[PDB]
């Protein structure tokens, strides 16, 4: 089906120490494939997925130099922002960046991203048209002017529609055994009696890949959106995922409820009722 | 792959005529190109960028248009002037997959020559008074269209034509110098055969 | 600035069976800023051999991490995830419930 | 501004000797680059640096090392110089907008099998033709530097003790007369009445870059050091 | 494959 590549960068200022902490990771869909950490001993890009290991020494030298420069940039970005917003130096601050591309089922470019947040709030982002920037405040407008003068969107488009996509296909075909697989959810239901008149029902979804899944509860065919308890989809640790959803149900009224699972791995959407 | 091909060698252009220096390239990813200029005994510096809309980034001065379909980025001007004489580099910028670097061509030397309105071709002889019999021959005030010959024998030497400018008033003067240590062979025959 | 409290999930990689080797996981997500303390516990005391994933985040910019360690579940042994963040005045403890 | 400086501006080296070119840059740029310029090869990158204390190999790193002791300074190092390394070297710098690089003035290096051939120029001043004077009311003084090896020379003109630019045309490149002899020539043209002045003192100046004090020289001849050599003549009737 | 152009804020 559809696939995506993403890189995530986090840099955090450390007033109690000299250097900021910088962390970078790469994902293909929901599988991490590389990392870099400014405090690691190696000071190199490291592989995190079996199938990125078949890449040559030329790939590793290149990704390492590019990431170290990403690192230096974001170290300096910290200073620049602390300047823009007139903040002192004693307090820790976080810059986050993300960029990457998506491809359709035909493996052709669909969309691309390049966005930042500062201290958790959106700062600037590439727009869907891939030629414009969104800047939320006046500080970000300063960044937007620098970038327009240096034609960054046009250079980014070049990367997003060429390099990002080409690499993604390359990864998809080497990690075919991992990345192009489909694992359907293993599903079951559990009952718990909170008290004399009420009871929680949980709809379990296990061992599935990729992470996208949909769990909805129904009462008499109707969507029970509010009253449904939904946990964050969570990694099992072996490249599969787990999710559940629960509803507080009146004692003896259990069998009027239905759980509905949706997943790419699933030939037909399943409908679970308690027995 | 990821290369630049320029016009090979020396380009000679008469002042006031259109400049046209060729750049073609080969690029894996979306192309970004730049022209650099080096004046004689100076630092190379940035002349122009391939950005802009479509393929036209500058009018009276130098300009260039990127044509992605034939991978061309030709440097152009409407009217060459003597001060344009220099070495021009076409550069490909690779910053998509690899770490930001410019890939330069071999450069093209541009030599713009005066349109000499009233030529007065003459060869003189000149003397080193400190030396006992060491002489010289100067050829000057000739038309830019003529060819100065190259020396065919040892001991004798002839320069490439040069342009000299007297502040007096537009006294553009094409000039060539020649010398030797050959016993006795005169200026009346040295600057022969365009 | 923005301060979000972590959501915590303590679970096992595989369906728990006594005497059979599994992995215990503590997954923290939805938090910010990224400084976080997380220990896996066996009967009140801190387990040494505990590894984590590389810091990453979601679309909404909030962070997530995976702490995990090989363990062999039994009838009588308790396990928990202890977590501390700036948002929490005291370290929050969540017990492992295989029967969830 | 964005001003890069390089030193030395010129260097004569022996094969197997250690050479160090220096760069300095006060533009607050994190990015620096070293290039070399040749004929039919243009500008080829050798080494570069994106931050203080790290260096990366460029397109042609072989025979060269690099050092970035600080943001300002970037050294190119030849450990065992070879004839292949004779060229003009450029240092450049940029910020993040890295396709706009600002270049240093450049350094001419020549590498030689032996220092023996290094020799300062013999400068000759040639006086105008009476025929040129009569027929056109002008005078072309010609200056001729011959017999010099490496071609690290600059030629200026001096009339009445002050250096002049108008009415001057030097050769852009020195001409090779033998494997170990160069020549450079230039014109000075002024009006008849100007040259006809018994006060109008003239001179041709050639700056020659040669060896430095560090270089060893055999007891025989004089050391071909960095020096100026002039010829001079006054106008006549 | 990371990007090789490094814009600043």
């Amino acid at each position: 089906g559809s696939h995506s590549m993403r890189y995530f960068f986090t840099s955090v200022s450390r007033p109690g120490r000299g250097e900021p902490r910088f962390i970078a990771v790469g994902y293909v869909d929901d599988t991490q494939f590389v990392r870099f950490d400014s405090d690691a001993a190696s000071q190199r890009m490291e592989p995190r997925a079996p199938w990125i290991e078949q890449e040559g020494p030329e790939y590793w030298d290149g990704e390492t130099r590019k990431v170290k420069a990403h690192s230096q940039t974001h170290r300096v970005d910290l200073g620049t922002l602390r300047g823009y917003y007139n903040q002192s130096e004693a307090g820790s601050h976080t810059v986050q960046r993300m960029y990457g591309c998506d491809v359709g089922s035909d493996w052709r470019f669909l969309r691309g991203y390049h966005q930042y947040a500062y201290d958790g709030k959106d700062y600037i982002a590439l727009k869907e048209d891939l030629r414009s920037w969104t800047a939320a405040d006046m500080a970000a407008q300063t960044t937007k002017h620098k970038w327009e003068a240096a034609h960054v969107a046009e250079q980014l488009r070049a990367y997003l529609e060429g390099t990002c996509v080409e690499a993604l296909r390359r990864y998809l075909e080497n990690g075919k055994e991992t990345l192009q697989r489909t694992d359907a959810p293993k599903t079951h239901m559990t009952h718990h009696a909170v008290s004399d008149h009420e009871a929680t029902l949980r709809c379990w979804a296990l061992s599935f890949y990729p992470a996208e899944i949909t769990l909805t509860w129904q009462r008499d065919g109707e969507d029970q959106t509010q009253d449904t308890e939904l946990v964050e989809t969570r990694p099992a640790g072996d490249g599969t995922f787990q999710k559940w959803a629960a509803v507080v149900v009146p004692s003896g009224q259990e069998q009027r409820y239905t759980c509905h699972v949706q997943h790419e791995g699933l030939p037909k959407p399943l409908t679970l009722r308690w027995e | 792959m990821d290369s630049v091909t320029q016009t090979e060698g020396l380009v000679t252009l008469t002042e006031g005529l259109p400049v046209m220096l060729n750049c073609t390239y080969q690029s894996t990813y979306s192309p970004f190109l730049f022209w650099y200029v080096q004046h004689l005994n100076e630092a190379p510096k940035l002349l122009l960028k391939s950005f802009t809309d479509n393929k036209r980034p500058e009018h009276q001065g130098f300009h260039a248009t990127l044509h992605k379909s034939s991978s061309s980025f030709h440097l152009q001007k409407s009217s060459a002037q003597l001060s344009d004489s220099a070495l021009y580099y076409c550069a490909l910028f690779l910053a998509s997959s690899s770490f930001s670097k410019l890939v330069f061509g071999q450069g093209t030397s541009l030599s713009v020559v005066p349109n000499i309105q009233n030529p007065e071709p003459a060869v003189y002889q000149l003397k080193d008074p400190r030396s006992q019999d060491s002489t010289l021959c100067l050829f000057t005030d000739f038309d830019s269209q003529i060819n100065v010959p190259k020396t065919m024998e040892s001991g004798t030497f002839i320069t490439d034509k040069t342009v000299l400018d007297m502040k007096a008033m537009d006294s553009k003067s094409n000039g060539a110098i020649a010398w030797s240590n050959q016993t006795s062979f005169t200026c009346q025959d040295i600057f022969k055969e365009t | 600035m923005i301060q979000r409290t972590p959501k915590i999930q303590v679970y096992s990689r595989h369906p728990a069976e006594n005497g059979k080797s599994n992995f215990l996981n503590c997954y923290v997500s939805g938090f910010h800023p990224s400084d976080i303390e997380v220990d896996l516990l066996k009967n009140g005391e801190r387990i040494e051999k505990v590894e984590h994933s590389d810091l990453s985040f979601s679309k909404d910019w909030s962070f997530y991490l995976l702490y995990y360690t090989e363990f062999t579940p039994t009838e009588k042994d308790e396990y928990a995830c202890r977590v501390n963040h700036v948002t929490l005045s005291q370290p929050k403890i969540v017990k492992w419930d295989r029967d969830m | 501004e964005a001003a890069v400086t390089q030193s030395p501006r010129s260097k004569v080296a022996v094969t197997g000797g250690k050479v160090t070119l220096s760069c300095h840059q006060t533009n607050n740029h994190d990015y620096m680059y070293w290039y070399r310029q040749d004929t039919g090869h243009g500008l080829r990158l050798i080494h570069y640096s994106y931050v203080a204390d790290s260096t990366e190999k460029g397109d042609i790193p072989d025979g060269y090392k690099a050092s970035r002791p600080s943001q300002e300074n970037f050294s190119l190092i030849l450990e065992l110089a070879s004839l292949s390394q004779t060229a003009v070297y450029f240092c450049a710098s940029s910020d993040w907008v890295s396709y706009e690089q600002y270049f240093g003035p450049g350094t001419r290096l020549t590498v030689l099998e032996d220092l023996r051939n290094v020799t300062p120029p013999k400068v000759s001043l040639f006086e105008p033709s009476k025929a040129e004077i009569a027929n056109k009311q002008k005078a072309t003084l010609v200056c001729l530097a011959r017999g010099f090896f490496p071609d690290h020379v600059e030629l200026s003109w001096w009339v009445n003790g002050k250096e002049v630019h108008s009415g001057v045309s030097t050769d852009p490149q020195a001409y090779k007369e033998s494997n170990y002899s160069y020549a450079l020539s230039s014109r000075l043209r002024v009006s008849a009445t100007f040259w006809h002045n018994p006060r109008n003192h003239f001179r041709c100046q050639v700056q020659f870059h040669g060896l430095s004090e560090e270089d060893k020289w055999p007891e025989g001849s004089p050391k071909p050091v960095t020096q100026n050599i002039s010829a001079e003549a006054w106008g006549r009737a | 494959a990371l990007w090789g152009f490094f814009p600043v804020l």
